[PDB]
Parts: structure tokens; C-alpha cells; sequence
């Protein structure tokens, strides 16, 4: 009906109200991905990690509604021509925008493989650079009783930068699987 | 018709797992099949655009598969195929999906692109619209596999493969 | 000192006597251990920043009992202490939950468990750490055939274990 119709433009614009919201988020990812990535004092370097750590878990929660919101829009366009392309264009929308977090959190990975590598050489004068590059590499590694050395407090950012690399790899397989999941065409 | 293509899409891809993509070997199991294509190849120009009047003796008929291995997901291999008389097919040529560098369209002929590994590869498809969706399939399973990378694209409408141009200068190997 | 062995000794009887005594329909559980923690109400999942407000701690302990019809079935608990001067438990685990312990190597006072999520507490000092990560490990080797959690940034020494007997004790 014609009521039936307005209510589907309510989902339209309800989609790209967190569009634009989960793109201002990646954006905001990617600010502090630059900041962490220099010279900053400890006082508000883990206040950068507070606030990356609130806006990963906003994106995974606007990635959960919007591959519903979205999905539910595509069932609606099921027998409609025009209702279809609409819930179509907000699904190639939501791709773009997991693309783009994808590759945002790939540069920032390798940077901080690069920037745990500097850290490493010095805690591990030998190994390099056949040996550094597979200690970073490949969880977990050479953490387990490199503890010789009870500067002693600098000992164990090694290992909060390691554990970041898993954090931002199992976030990238979210990523993989929820691009797979609005790839499948889901019918009802 | 225009759903031909697809009718024999399925025929071919069973075709393709019966005799390639289901049986172990000699023995690591088979690979998964993935998608696949077929292709044109010009004997006498492999590497360029073939010239508009090469006659038909110089074409080729094969196929373009994808697929990886059992036990790791993130090990794609490109194959290349023709068709035997006895209806299965015989794979010739296969790449580690690693190879893969540089991705172009021919903007003059509708189903011509040029894959580059180790050497430059001219191939062209069956129909302008089977070039998209397959070259769509390859970068999206590149940007999968590899960490959200892509290899060097020329001439593509960015937005195909759900990117534009800050993010493509972003995850670009080069 | 002193009065720290006096002061888990009443903590340890008036556990028993509000949770551990009377059934409740099932006999109760039979008392093991315990040790006093505190929690961060933001944080209880990481370490929390040296200007953490004080009004965000809480004075809670994490007990360790086992229904007596299975010394197997160690349960851990979450017990507060309220202005009613009475201990009351708001929170359950099943032992076969614990997957990860960590030690903080900055604070010595904080240790991390990986249940269903993860849980960052801290003890009232470094010494009490050790006590209660000793007695919970070696309770889930007792238990758990032989079997460890991942343990991490902990002298394997501790539980008389080394490099190689770690690897093959992991439940990973």
C-alpha cells in the first residue's frame, strides 16, 4: 500500500543515518591509528587506546544492525522493482565502507608490525632479521620465558603491541565474514 | 536470452568439479572449486590485443579457474584449462594467486583484459558482461586473501570492487 | 603479617556460615579458598589508568567451592561485602570456564581470568596474587587431568613446570 511504501524510505533513511554514522566511525578509527603511530607520552596514549577500544566495539555494533537493517530491506524488494535497487544501493554502500575500514586497519597493521619490530630489536639484540620477523609473526612467539630480565617496566609493551596485531587481525576476519555474509543474496 | 550463460555455467561447473575439484590426487585431497570463466586466447598473441583479422585458427578456447587449497583458505591458486572430446577437462596452467600484480582493461574491445604475473597474459571473454563478473570475483578474492590488498588496477570503474580512488592508493601493492 | 592470616580466617568462617552451611532448595557447596579482590566498575576488563577515581573500586572476592557430591565440580564465585555485614554471592563460573590466567607485569597486584569474558581484579598485595593463582592452578591440574589453562607471563616454576611441560599441559 501506500502507507506500506513510506515506512520501507523510513528504513532507507534509518540505513543511511548509520551509514554516515559508521563512516564518521571508521574515520574516527583511522585518526587514532595515526596518532598512536607517533611519539606520544604515556598520559594520553592510553587515552587513545580508550577511545579506540569504545570505537571498535561502536563499529561492530553498527555492523551488526546495519547487515540486519539492510538484509531486511532486501526481503521488502523481494516484488518490487524500485524497492530492490534502494535496498540494493545501501547494500553496495555498507560494502564500500567495510572496504574501507578493511584497508584502514591492513596500513595500520603493517605500521605497527614495523613500529613492534624497532621495539623488538632492542630487547632481543641478536635474531634479526630472519629471527625478528618470525618472532612478530605468526602468534604467539618468543614471549613465552624471554622473562630473563624481570626499563624493566618497558619489558612488556612488546607484548601489548603483539596482542593489538591479534585484535586487529581477528577484526579483519569480522570484516572478511560480514563481506561474505551481505555478498549471499538472502531470500524469504 | 540473455540466461544461456548461466545455464551452461552450472553444467560447465559441475563439469569442472567432477573431474578436477573432488577427487584426491597422488595423495593431497582436491582444491575447492571456486568460479570460474571462459576465456579466448590468441596462439600467435598471448601477451597483446591481437589484431582485429587474425583468423580463427590462432584462437583458443579455454577456461579460467579459481580455487584453493583444502586446508588453507588463503592459498588461491588460477588455473588454466581446455576441454577434452570426452566432455571433462584437463588443467594446463596453474598460478599462485600471489602472482598476481596487475589487473587491466582493454577500453577498446568489450571482453579483453590482461592478467600479469610473471609474464603478461591477453585474454578476452564470451561476452562484455562475463569480463565483469569474473574480474569482480578475482579482486574481491584478492582483497580477501591478502589483508585487504589489491594488485595494480588500470582502466576498472573502482567502485566494481566496492572502493575508490583514496582507498585503492591506500591498499595498492605499489 | 599476622593479622593478614587473622583476617582471611574470619573472611573464611563467615563465608561458610552465609554460604556454605545451611541447604537451600541440595546440601551447599563445600568451602575451599578465597581471597579479597577489588574490581573496577569501567574496567573490568583491562588495566584500568592510575587516575581511576576511588569510586570506581569495589571491594569484592572470588571464592573457590565444589558441590559435595563431586570434589570435580569447583565452582568460582563473586562474593560482596555490604553494609548489612553479611557476604552475598552475585556471580558463578564453572572451573571447566577458566581458559586464560595473566599476571600483570606492571601491577603487582593484578591478575586476569578468561572465563566467558575477560575479568581484570586486583588483590589487596603481590603476595596474595601468588597464593590464590597457585591454589587455582594446581586446583585445575587436580581436576582437569593434569590439564593447565593458557597461562601467561607466569614463572611456570611456580606450579613446578618448565617450557616443555607446558606445552603438552595446555588445553590448546
Amino acid at each position: 500500500s501506500h502507507m506500506d511504501f513510506v515506512a520501507f524510505m523510513n528504513k532507507i533513511n534509518s540505513i543511511n543515518a548509520n551509514l554516515s554514522r559508521y563512516e564518521n566511525i571508521i574515520n574516527q578509527i583511522d585518526a587514532q591509528h595515526k596518532d598512536l603511530l607517533t611519539q606520544v607520552s604515556e598520559e594520553q596514549e592510553m587515552e587513545l587506546r580508550r577511545s579506540l577500544d569504545d570505537y571498535i566495539s561502536q563499529a561492530t555494533d553498527l555492523q551488526y544492525q546495519l547487515k540486519a537493517d539492510i538484509k531486511d530491506a532486501q526481503r521488502d524488494g523481494l516484488h518490487d522493482s524500485n524497492k530492490q535497487a534502494q535496498a540494493e544501493n545501501c547494500r553496495q554502500k555498507f560494502l564500500k565502507l567495510i572496504q574501507d575500514y578493511r584497508i584502514i586497519d591492513s596500513n595500520y597493521k603493517e605500521e605497527s608490525k614495523e613500529q613492534a619490530k624497532r621495539q623488538y630489536t632492542i630487547i632481543q639484540p641478536e635474531a634479526t632479521d630472519e629471527e625478528v620477523e618470525a618472532a612478530i609473526n605468526d602468534v604467539n612467539g618468543q614471549q613465552i620465558f624471554s622473562q630473563a630480565l624481570l626499563a624493566k617496566t618497558a619489558l612488556a609493551e612488546v607484548q601489548a603491541r603483539h596482542q593489538e596485531l591479534l585484535k586487529l587481525e581477528k577484526t579483519m576476519a569480522e570484516l572478511t565474514q560480514l563481506f561474505n555474509d551481505m555478498e549471499e543474496l538472502v531470500i524469504e | 536470452m540473455s540466461n544461456f550463460l548461466a545455464e551452461q555455467y552450472e553444467r560447465d561447473r559441475k563439469a569442472i568439479i567432477n573431474c578436477c575439484f573432488s577427487r584426491p590426487d597422488h595423495g593431497e585431497p582436491p582444491n575447492n572449486y571456486i568460479t570460474h570463466v571462459r576465456i579466448i586466447e590468441d596462439s600467435k598473441f598471448p601477451s597483446s590485443r591481437p589484431p582485429p583479422d587474425s583468423k580463427l585458427e590462432n584462437k583458443k578456447k579455454r577456461l579460467l579457474i579459481l580455487s584453493a587449497k583444502p586446508n588453507n583458505a588463503k592459498l588461491i591458486q588460477i588455473h588454466k584449462a581446455r576441454e577434452n572430446s570426452d566432455g571433462s577437462f584437463q588443467i594446463g596452467r596453474t598460478w599462485q594467486l600471489t602472482e598476481l600484480v596487475r589487473v587491466e582493461k582493454d577500453l577498446e574491445i568489450s571482453e579483453g583484459f590482461i592478467l600479469t604475473m610473471s609474464k603478461k597474459y591477453y585474454w578476452e571473454t564470451n561476452s562484455a558482461k562475463e569480463r565483469t563478473v569474473f574480474i569482480k570475483s578475482l579482486i574481491t578474492l584478492y582483497i580477501q586473501t591478502f589483508e585487504g590488498h589489491v594488485p595494480e588496477l588500470v582502466n576498472w570503474d573502482l567502485s566494481l570492487f566496492y572502493l575508490d580512488e583514496r582507498s585503492y592508493q591506500r591498499a595498492v601493492i605499489t
